């Protein structure tokens, strides 16, 4: 059952990068992130969505690579309409 | 980092 927490742990480059790739999202997209890390981290359940503030400092790795793993796929596939 | 200045105002806008 440690697969799960066998996930490599987001490097510093890399997390900078996540916000990044995160914040290439549209609104809705970032809507996912926000609904990952809040129930992952039930440190910052009182962020509503709409208002949200997510500490990448704060965040668990299986979050973070929850979180990667995710937008990659929505930035993989189509988003990229400015270059 | 990513407070509410880089998230909240590339997700709310």
């Amino acid at each position: 059952s440690e697969e799960e927490d066998k996930c490599k742990p987001m490097s510093y480059e890399e997390k900078r990068q996540l916000s990044l790739d995160i914040n290439k999202l549209p609104g809705e997209k970032l809507g996912r992130v926000v609904h990952i890390i809040q129930s992952r981290e039930p440190s910052l359940k009182n962020s509503n969505p709409d208002e949200i503030e997510i500490d990448f400092e704060t965040l668990k790795p299986s979050t973070l690579r929850e979180l990667e793993r995710y937008v990659t796929s929505c930035l993989r596939k189509k988003r990229k309409p400015q270059a | 980092k990513w407070t509410l200045e880089r998230l909240k105002r590339k997700y709310r806008n």
